Order: C-alpha cells, then structure tokens, then sequence
C-alpha cells in the first residue's frame, strides 16, 4: 500500500509517495514524488528519484559485524549480542575515566574518553534522544555536520536577527523580485529550490549567481557574476557602499526596526584594519570598547534623526566608504561593469513594494571570518529593508535533511536541546547556570531568552521527571570554563584520537573517514582508538578503514562494531527543513533483514547498559538509572510518536500559567506555557506547540490557505514549524507602526480589526507597541554588532594565505584574531563542491547503480588556461597532490573555470567533488580530503575545503 | 493524444528525469567512465531510454551557454520507425490512437532492427545486443492511461517538462516561445508539427544535439 515520506537527502524536504508490497508488510515497489506537496509539488530531484534503489539495495548491511582487534575480516553477530558487548565496552570505559571534580575541584561529572559523532541523517525523535542518552553517559565531545557548514556561520543571524536559522522557507523565494545567489550552488545542492526560484524570475525577479564557477545554478540565472575565493567581504561592503552612496536604503524601515539610530559609546574606533580594545598579545579584543552610550536607565541612547556622529548608521557609512568599485572591482575579479549591474539590480529592491533575497549554504564560509561574510549580507538586508518580507531574508540553505533538528536537539558540544547552553565547571548549580541571561530596561524590548529558567527547568523534567531540577541538574556533564570551547569541537576531537586520547567513538550516521579534512591522518588516528561503534547502512570507509589503503589489519588493534540501520523510507518520524518545518513521516516496507531504526539501537545499547549498573554498580550511576526512557518506548520498542509528544512537553501538575488552567498531563500548547518551578516538562522549548492536545502538528498534510496566506505561500497547516508556526522570521518588521504591510500585494502579517492576519506574529502585541526582533536584548536589526570576535562591522581580511601578500582595504593582510606552508610545488588553489547526483561522502549515492551510471568516477575541473599549462586534455587522467596527500581523477577541460588575477599573477582553481571512497564502486576513485589540510580555523575551530594547495599533473 | 512541451530555456540539468525514467521501469545501470564530461551515458542503449545531452557553448565574458538536451523518443505522428518495421512484422511497432504512443513490443526481436533505427530521423531506436529487441521511450504510455504524467515530467521540479493533450501543449509551446523569445533571441520549437515531444530550444537546435531536430 500506500505512505507518504520525506526525502532523506537535502533540507528541502520534498515529500515522497512510497508504495509497498505485500499491503504495506513487504518490501517497497516504488518511490516517487508526492504530488500533494507544497514544496516539490511531486518532482525530485535524481538523488530523491533513486530512493527506491537506496531502500531495495542487496549492498545493505544485515546484521551486526564485530572485527577483532588485529583480524582481517568481519564476524556476523547478533543484536543481543553486539548491543551486550558495546553496553560493557561503554561501561568499561566511563567507568575507567569518569571525573565527578574537575583539577579545580569543580563539579563536572564527565567521561572525556568517549566521542560521539552524528548525524543531521536521524529523526528528530532519534537526534534528541541519543544526545540525553550521550550525556547521561557523561559525554561532552558530541558533536556532527553542523559544526562544519553552519557553525561558521550561524552566530551571524543571531547577532543581526536574534536567531540563528533560515529567516524565510522554500516556496517564500518564489515572491522575490531580485534574488542572489552567493555562496551556493542551489540548482545542484537544493534542486527542488529552482522551482521557486524560476517562478521568481516569471513574474520579473533578476536571478543573479556569484561564484568561482560557472555551474548548472550560473546556466539559469540572468546574471553570472565570478568572484575570486576569499573575496565576498569586499564583494558586499561595496555593496553596502554602493546603496548608501545612492540613498537606496530604505528610510523608515533603517530608522524604527535597524540599531541605525543608536548612539556607539566614545571608545569605539577603528584604524589601519584594527578596531579599539585590541589585545596584541593574545590576538583578541576588549570588546566593551565597542559599548553604546547607555542612558540613565542602562538603555542604548539614540537619535532618530540620524544626525549624531556616533549613531550606528553614519559610522556604517564611514567604515564602508573605502569599498569604491574600482578597489572592489580589482579584489573580486568581477568587472566594474557586472559590479554596477548586479548592485543596480539588487539594491532596486529597497523599494518598500520589492524585495530581494540572498541564498547561501556553505560556499567558502568555512574560514575565520565567514560569519562577517554572513554579517554583511544581513546588513545590506537591513539596509533594503528585506527582513521580516516576502521574498527577502537571508535564505541560510540547511545541508542535510534534518541538520536543522540535529543542532536543535543539542548534538553539538556547546548545547543542550533549544539552544540552552551546556553548563560550565563554574556553574555549580542551577541558580548560577541561570544567572546569565542579559535583560533589557527598554519597555518596547521584549527580550525572549529571559524565559530560558523555564526551558531548563522543563528539559530536566523530561530526563528526570522524579526529580526536582536543582538535584537532575547535577546528572548532567559540564566542560571546564578554564578551557577554549573549541577544543570540545570536530576538528579537535580528531587531534585528540590522533594523540591516543579516545578509548571509544560512536560514528553515528557519518563518515569521518571520507568527511574529515586530511583523510590520511584521520584514518590513521581511527587505529588509536580502542573501540569503534558505526551506526550505518552499508560497511564504509569508516566501519573498514582497518582494511583501508595502505592499512595493515595484523597491525590495527581498534574493535569495530557495525550496526546497519534501517533507510529513511522502512522508519517514522520527523525531520526540520530549511524552512523550520517539522514534517511527519511513515514506515513504508519492514525494515530489510535485521537492519533497526537507529531509536531501537540506541534505546537497546542504553538499556543493556542500564542492567550492567544495576547488576554490578559502577562510576556516578544516579543519570543512567534515573533517565526517563519509559516516556520514549511502546511495543518493547522506540516510539517516535510518544519521543515528539515529551519534546512538545506536558503538564506534571495541575498549572495556571498565561491566565489559563491546564490539567496534569495535557500536552504544553506553547512555549509560553513552560514553567521554571517543575510544573512543566519539554523535551526541547522549540518543539512546545508541534504535538498538543489537538495532536500531531507535524503530520498536517494540510493546504488551507487564506488569501493573504495563499498570495505568498506559507502553507500554515502543513506540518508545523518552530517557533509556534512563524513560517517568516521578524515579520513584525514587514508592516508600518500602525500594522500596515509595506508591499500589501506580498503582505506577511497586518493588522486587521484588532488581530494580526497571515502569518502568525513573531512577538505579541498591537502596531507600533514593540521593537520587531524579539530575541535582540535591545529590540534592533543590528547593522552595528558588537558580539562579534572580529568586530562589529564586516572588514576585509584575506581569507586566501598562498597567493595574497596586500590587503588594499588596511595594513591587516589577515584576521588579527585568528601556518600553511604554501609550498610552490603545489601552485593552484584546490577547492571541492558537490555535483546534483551524489551525496556528502557518496557512501549512500555510490551504492546507487543510477547515480554512479551518471556521475561514475572522481574528475578534476581546470580551465583551458591550467590545461595549457600542464599539458592536459579533456579526459586525461590526471594526479591531483597536496602536502597531505594525492589521488588520480578524470580532467574535465571546462570554460566554466577562469583563471583570477590576484595581485598581477595568474592564480589557477583546480575543482573535485569529495564524494567519492575507495570501499565503491571499483574505479570511482578516493576521497578529495586526502588532499586537504586539517591545520583548522583558530576562531571557528572549522575545517578548510574550499581554497587549499595542490598541484595537477599529466598521468 | 498527448504531447511533450520540453522548454529547455528552464532545465538545470538536475538528470531528475534520466533517473526517474529507471526507477518507474527498473531498468538496470550502464557500465560508465567519465571521458571528461558530466554527460552519463554518453547515449541511450537498449536499458538508456532517456539521458541528458551536455554541450558547452563559448561566449565573450564570463561564463558560457550551457545547453542541456533530455532526450527521447519524439513520438512522430506518422512515424517512419513503424513504417521500416511493418515490413518485416506488423505488431512489432504498433500506435497507441489513445495517446498517440509509438510502441516497441517483443516482437521488434523478429524485425531488421538496424534499419529501424537508420529510418528514425532522430536516430532514437536502440538494439540489445542479447535478444535483438528493440527499445526506446514509451511516453509511460500505461500511466498515462491511469491517468498519471509520465515519471520524468511529474519529477521534473523546473517546469521544463509539462505534459497533456495536443491542443494544450501547442497552446502552451506557442505562448512561451514568445515569452522566451525576448530572452533567447534564436529560441525555436522543434518540427512542432510532427512529433509529440516539442523541444523549445534556446539557440540552433543542432547546438543541443546533431539530431536535436529532423
Ligand atoms: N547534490 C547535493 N546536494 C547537497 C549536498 C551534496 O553532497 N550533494 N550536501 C548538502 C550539504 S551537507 C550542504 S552543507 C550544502 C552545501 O551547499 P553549497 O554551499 O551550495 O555547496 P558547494 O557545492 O560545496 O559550494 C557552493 C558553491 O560555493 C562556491 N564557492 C567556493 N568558494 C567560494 C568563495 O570564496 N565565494 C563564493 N561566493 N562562492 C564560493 C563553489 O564554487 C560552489 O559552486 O549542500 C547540501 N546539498
Ligand atoms: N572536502 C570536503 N569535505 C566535506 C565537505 C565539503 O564540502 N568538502 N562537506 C562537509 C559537510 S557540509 C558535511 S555536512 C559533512 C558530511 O559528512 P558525513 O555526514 O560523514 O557524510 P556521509 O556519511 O556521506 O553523510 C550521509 C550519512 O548518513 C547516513 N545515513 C542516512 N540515513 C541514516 C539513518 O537513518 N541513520 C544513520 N545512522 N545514518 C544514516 C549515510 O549512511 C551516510 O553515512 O562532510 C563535510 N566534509
Ligand atoms: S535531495 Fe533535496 S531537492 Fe532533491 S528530492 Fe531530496 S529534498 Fe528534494
Ligand atoms: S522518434 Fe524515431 S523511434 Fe521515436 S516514433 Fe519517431 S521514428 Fe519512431
Ligand atoms: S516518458 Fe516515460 S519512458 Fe519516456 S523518457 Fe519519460 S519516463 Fe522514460
Ligand atoms: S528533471 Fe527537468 S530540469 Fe532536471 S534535467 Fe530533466 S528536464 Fe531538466
Ligand atoms: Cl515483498
Ligand atoms: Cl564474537
Ligand atoms: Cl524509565
Ligand atoms: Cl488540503
Ligand atoms: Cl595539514
Ligand atoms: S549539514
Ligand atoms: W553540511
């Protein structure tokens, strides 16, 4: 029979019809797109389209696999027995390495021999648990793929906006009247995206693409603009420029909802590249220099009418007046004509009757200042007045499926679920951990994080419902303040396993041995580890990197345990879009063979270590024991239905809260209903409103549409999105003070006899009675944001270290708050990207015969300029080498790579695709992160894979 | 019967469509290398019934014209195709009068199928090497019977693909060609009265593919 699902793939999130024998019970006969689905509307992209031959794939583990240490081979296990062997391996190791004090003597309660890794691929259900099931182990290195395309970046949208995520969703683009694409190729990596973004371009959007490359996204857009790597700060301080200069702003828009007005205090300066308050010892700076003037109340002083040489505004102006097109146009490579053009087209769109949007997702952010990058996009925004509006934003594009649920439920080491931050050794108890939040003496501030007592109070009734929190909050691990927060991070848990400091890692849903940065040391470091779990759906170059290249098995002792988890399509859940939007899904076949949902394998592995304590005893078992798991299990199983209803959150006790009754065990409405005092739990505070009395808001398969809802497609009853089904981000910023929209032909939110209809309100209260980001302490847009490590306005500091000596905006070549060798044997600029049939490793898509069939083997793109050079033909075979390593590719001879001009010399890119593994198919060729560096980002502890050295030479 | 509009002036080359035409028939990969090109297969064959043709066009400035070319079968009205096969064998190539489907059956094993194919002006017809049955697009003529679009226009998420009867989609070709025409100052149809697959192209048809148009 018939069920609907959600594709597996990229955080689109279109909607699959699955059909499956044997009246649902058999194996599935067909996947295809659901065309009831407001997103894709039925279509798929080729990755969605070979579901089927993922799911009804004879390459699929079967059961569990145990290699010995120094064997060669494989022994097939069973459940009970792999899940028994790992619960005392667990045991063994936090028993062993357990800390309840820390060398200061400060509670931590922690085992720091145990890393966990994964993964944006599980359910939100799924997500959430393993993290409360990692850290009642005792776990603070939890970490997966968001800390390495969005980490970044993210700190940019909280510290403009308030909140970190995808301000506007998919089906908003199709409202846009200009539409930049920079930092992403969304026609491969987002296909589904380009539907709504070429019926932008019918109703007269300009779809513009800045990139290195020409790509399939350049082929449809009206404007392709190249920009050299490393240059799109210079790129949009021009533009910010170039929009002040012509008095494109948007007036009333920049005076009421932007920091424009506020006045920056007397100690805030900037000269020759470095703001006040820098640090030169220690490479950082005194940010309270960058302070505003603060009033009688402690309330930032402003002037509205923008007159006051330190307001936000006339301080923007001077900072970016060096930012003049021919300076930009000679940084960026882009042509001072197709400069004019592209700033002429966008900045049309501070029109109040226009909106414009910018798309990003990774492209090369990765470094120390990508969130400045970031920044600057949110400020031109700002600037235009295209926060809060339909077809605006700053579209941030999400990678996996569900890496927006991922971070959400706190698989990162820096939080718990909904953003709360995981305690430090000096909050010693639950009152500390709460004196934190900054409050505002500003009426019109609303200043939403003040509630977060309630949100930690609730999550520790959901762990430990029995339980008073002051006491639960001693259950949980907490890092060492003393320490740099990175070193919990991605790329330091690998430099840890390579000094022998891991027993144990879980390899949950990823693929480190192809997605790590400098795969040969990596892979090396998998064998000074003691013990591997790899949750999977096929043996990988991870579950197998004992038997990899160059790998002796005899000589490898790691114990590996593979556990083959059961694809997208044979489980139910949700997974987060882009967009927010939470989106219910069905088990369509059975599980093929013994294959789990990864929810039976961590809730077994949990409660078999569960018995060991209470059969043996062991280190600090109070968190293990006291977890409430029975909340998340039905049929002697993992139970996606009741794991979301905990997360939403119910009632403990019978509660008034908000002026209303609730009854003990009636599901939480809204996260305005969580209380601090243990009325309440909430598995996490964002989903509080997705499954309440009225039942599952995620599985809504509804399109009711108002007018003013159908005109710009917010689809409000289908599934549900956090927070509290604000499908646009800011929109109180869309309308006038007396609740009028802007564009009312594109209107998000108005004010209609006493209400505000469309979109639900981002922040109660009438017109005009409120400032429209309510999670900004002070209320603002922040053009001007001194949270910021670099500073509180975007500056150009070269990103690129090899073929860049000068920095024309200042004496700071580099960022002055962040070692490659650049050795001239490796002269050309390495970079890697995906292609629209494969996916991240590609150890899903290369066991997909159809997208092999289309994308089979490793190339390298060059230009015909570094084809001349080297001697190179289209289709030679070709040795890409770095100083970490080197493999063999295809050449691909291609106009759609020019060579830049960086400081008077011919700089060469060399493109790869990372997708490919030596495990399959045979012939596909190795991973391009053997050529790439691990050195890492001293600011963003973030990995460097779009501009690293290598050399390409004729096989 | 039916008709393909294929407005190629709005395909991202995602290769949703070549996929989807396998997955709906299950039909087996080729053995493929990159020869330096994202194009895979390099042709249709007897198991390759649709693939996405690549061709680089230089331009002066940045960038290039990149045309993507999904081809299939044309489904001619008065296919030459049938005309060489009935020779041999009536029943081997067969219409459809509902659709307007040209149809290979088992029976195309028992024909000449090299002069099948040679009598295609499109050069579409494929052989297995195995049985000498021929194979090619059969416009999915069976869903479209049970009222569904063909698998590679209900995939396709750009609007490239649009599928329904004949006056429709003429309707439809004609209407956007002149919208495309301002942007694509050469966009043609392709031989829109004697086939069912009309390509909008962008440029010379013969750009996209030597046999693009008849
Ligand atoms: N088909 C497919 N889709 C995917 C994935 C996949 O593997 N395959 N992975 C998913 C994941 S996890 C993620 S995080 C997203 C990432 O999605 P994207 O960020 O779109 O991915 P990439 O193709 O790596 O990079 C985007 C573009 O950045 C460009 N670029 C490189 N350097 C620079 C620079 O200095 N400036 C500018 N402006 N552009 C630059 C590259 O040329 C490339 O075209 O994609 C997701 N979607
Ligand atoms: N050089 C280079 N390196 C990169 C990148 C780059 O652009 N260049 N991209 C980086 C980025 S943005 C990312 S996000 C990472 C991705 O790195 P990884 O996440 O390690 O990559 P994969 O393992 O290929 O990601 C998909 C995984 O999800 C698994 N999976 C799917 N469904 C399930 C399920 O239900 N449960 C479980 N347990 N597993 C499941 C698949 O089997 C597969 O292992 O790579 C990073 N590495
Ligand atoms: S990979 Fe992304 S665009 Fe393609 S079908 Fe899946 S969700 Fe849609
Ligand atoms: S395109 Fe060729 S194979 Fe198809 S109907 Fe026409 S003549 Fe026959
Ligand atoms: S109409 Fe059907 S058989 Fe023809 S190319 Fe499309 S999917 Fe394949
Ligand atoms: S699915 Fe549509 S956009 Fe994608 S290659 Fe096929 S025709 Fe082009
Ligand atoms: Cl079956
Ligand atoms: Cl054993
Ligand atoms: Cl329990
Ligand atoms: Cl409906
Ligand atoms: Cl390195
Ligand atoms: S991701
Ligand atoms: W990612």
């Amino acid at each position: 029979k018939q069920t609907t699902s959600i594709c597996c793939y990229c955080a689109v999130g279109c909607g699959l019809i699955v059909h499956t024998a044997k009246d649902g019970q058999g194996r599935a006969v067909n996947v295809e797109g659901d065309p009831d689905h407001p997103i894709n509307e039925g279509s798929l992209c080729p990755k969605g389209a070979s579901i089927f031959q993922l799911g009804e794939n004879d390459q699929r583990g079967t059961q569990p696999l145990y290699r010995a240490p120094f064997s060669d081979t494989w022994k097939p296990v069973t459940w009970d027995f792999a899940l028994t062997e790992i619960a005392k391996r667990i045991k063994k190791t936090r028993d062993a390495s357990f800390t309840e004090k820390n060398a200061a003597g400060d509670l931590v309660n922690r085992t720091e021999a145990i890393a966990s890794f994964g993964s944006a691929a599980m359910d939100n259900e799924e997500c959430w648990a393993y993290g409360n099931i990692l850290r009642s182990l005792g776990l603070v290195y939890i970490e997966h793929q968001a800390r390495i395309x969005h980490s970044p970046t993210v700190p940019a949208l909280a510290e403009s906006f308030g909140r970190g995520a995808m301000t506007n969703h998919w089906n908003d683009l199709a409202n846009s009247d200009c539409i930049l694409i920079m930092g992403s190729n969304a026609a491969e990596n987002h296909p589904i995206a380009f539907k709504w973004v070429l019926r932008a371009k019918d109703k007269g959007a300009t779809l513009i693409h800045v990139d290195p490359r020409f790509t399939r996204t350049s082929a449809r857009c009206d404007v392709y603009a190249p920009i050299r790597s490393g240059a799109d700060i210079p790129f949009l301080g021009g533009l910010i420029k170039y929009i002040l200069d012509n008095k494109l702003y948007f007036t009333d828009y920049v005076r009421e909802y932007t920091n424009a007005s506020l006045i920056v205090g007397e100690k805030f300066s900037f000269k020759d590249g470095l703001f006040s308050g820098y640090d030169a010892a220690n490479k950082k700076y005194d940010k309270s220099m960058w302070a505003f003037e603060l009033d009688a109340n402690g309330v930032p002083k402003r002037d509205p009418a923008l007159k006051h040489p330190r307001c936000v505004i006339n301080l923007l102006k001077k900072h970016y007046e060096r930012y003049n097109l021919d300076k930009v146009a000679a940084i960026t490579g882009t042509s001072k004509e197709q400069l004019q053009q592209v700033y002429k087209a966008y900045a049309a769109t501070g029109k109040p009757d226009k909106a414009g949007t910018i798309m990003y997702a990774m492209g090369w952010t990765q470094h120390s200042v990508g969130v400045q990058n970031i920044r600057a996009m949110a400020m031109i925004q700002l600037l235009l007045g295209n926060i809060g509006v339909a077809g605006g934003g700053v579209n941030a594009l999400r990678g996996e499926s569900n890496v927006q649920g991922s971070t959400d439920q706190g698989l990162l080491a820096h939080i718990w679920p909904g953003y709360n931050p995981v305690p430090n050794s000096k909050a010693a108890t639950l009152e500390l951990y709460n004196a934190a939040t900054p409050q505002s003496k500003d009426p019109m501030s609303v200043n939403w994080w003040q509630n977060r007592p309630k949100y930690v109070a609730s999550y520790l009734k959901a762990l430990y419902p029995d339980e008073e929190p002051a006491a639960a909050y001693d259950y949980l691990p907490r890092i060492d303040a003393g320490r740099k927060l990175t070193d919990y991070f991605w790329l330091n848990i690998f430099e840890k396993m390579d000094k022998g400091e891991f027993k144990g890692l879980f390899a949950w849903g990823m693929n480190p041995a192809c997605g790590g940065a400098n795969a040969n040391k990596n892979r090396k470091a998998m064998g000074k580890l003691e013990w591997l779990v790899n949750v999977n759906l096929f043996e990988n170059e991870t579950s197998s990197f004992w038997k990899g290249p160059g790998m002796n098995p005899a000589e490898i002792g790691t114990e590996v345990f593979f556990l083959p988890c059961c694809v997208s399509i044979e489980k139910e859940g949700s997974v987060a879009n882009s967009g927010r939007w939470m989106q219910w899904r069905y088990r369509g076949p059975k599980p093929y063979a013994e294959t789990k949902p990864d929810g039976d394998i961590m809730l077994d592995m949990f409660k078999k270590v569960r018995e060991l304590y209470a059969k043996e005893g062991g280190a600090y078992p109070a968190p293990i024991a006291k977890l409430n798991i029975a909340d998340w299990e039905e049929h002697n199983e993992f139970s996606p239905t009741k794991v979301a209803k905990l997360m939403n959150g119910y009632f403990l006790k019978d509660t008034e809260v908000g002026g209303k009754q609730f009854k003990k065990g009636q599901q939480v409405p809204s996260f305005a209903f969580l209380t601090a005092d243990g009325s309440t739990c909430s598995g996490n505070w964002l989903h509080a409103g997705s499954f309440t009395d009225a039942g599952n808001l995620m599985a809504r398969r509804d399109k009711t549409q108002t007018p003013e809802q159908a005109r710009i497609g917010l689809f409000p009853n289908w599934s549900f999105c956090w927070p509290v089904n604000r499908r646009i981000l800011y929109n109180r910023a869309s309308v006038d003070k007396t609740g009028k929209p802007w564009n009312p032909a594109k209107a998000v939110i108005e004010w209609k006899d006493g209400k505000w209809v469309g979109d639900v309100v981002d922040g109660g209260g009438d017109p005009g009675t409120k400032h429209p980001f309510i999670m900004q302490t002070h209320g603002f847009g922040a053009l001007y944001g001194p949270g910021r490590e670099e500073g509180p306005f975007p500056e150009h500091y070269e990103p690129l270290e090899c073929p860049v000596s000068k920095n024309p905006f200042s004496k700071q070549l580099h960022n002055p708050v962040a070692k490659a060798v650049c050795d001239p044997r490796y002269p050309f600029i390495g970079t890697t990207y995906r292609v629209t049939e494969h996916w991240q490793t590609g150890l899903m898509t290369r066991r997909c015969a159809w997208l092999v069939e289309a994308e089979p083997q490793i190339f390298c793109e060059i230009s015909k300029e570094l084809a001349k050079l080297r001697g190179i033909g289209n289709g030679d075979t070709v040795k890409v080498s770095s100083l970490r390593g080197a493999l063999e590719a295809v050449a691909i001879v291609t106009e759609r790579i020019r060579p830049f001009k960086i400081e008077g010399v011919d700089v060469h890119m060399v493109g790869l695709p990372w997708h490919y593994g030596w495990m399959v198919p045979k012939n596909g060729g190795d991973t391009a992160n053997l050529l790439t560096p691990s050195a890492g980002d001293p600011n963003t502890g973030i990995p460097e894979t779009k501009a690293f050295m290598v050399d390409v030479r004729k096989v | 019967g039916k008709m393909f509009f294929v407005d190629l002036s709005r395909c991202t080359a995602c290769r949703g469509c070549q996929i989807a035409c396998k997955q709906w028939k299950n039909l087996p990969a080729e053995e493929t290398r990159n020869t330096g090109s994202h194009q895979n297969p390099p042709d249709l064959s007897y198991v390759t019934l649709k693939t996405v043709r690549f061709t680089e066009k230089s331009r002066k400035g940045p960038g290039i014209d990149w045309l993507f070319f999904p081809e299939q079968c044309r489904h001619c009205v008065e296919p030459p195709c049938k005309g060489q096969a009935d020779v041999d064998l009536e029943g081997a190539v067969v219409k459809d009068e509902t659709t307007g489907a040209v149809l290979f059956t088992e029976l195309t094993a028992k024909v000449d199928g090299e002069s099948v194919r040679s009598a295609c002006p499109y050069d579409i017809p494929r052989i297995d090497p195995v049985t000498k049955r021929l194979s090619k697009c059969d416009m999915c003529n069976d869903r479209v019977q049970n009222g569904l679009l063909p698998a590679c226009v209900k995939t396709c998420p750009t609007g490239t693909m649009n599928f329904g009867d004949e006056q429709e989609m003429l309707a439809l070709a004609e209407k956007r060609l002149a919208e495309v025409k301002k942007t694509y100052p050469g966009a043609v149809l392709g031989d829109p009265n004697d086939v069912r697959v009309v390509y909008l192209f962008t440029r010379d048809p013969k750009d996209f593919y030597e046999h693009a148009v008849a």
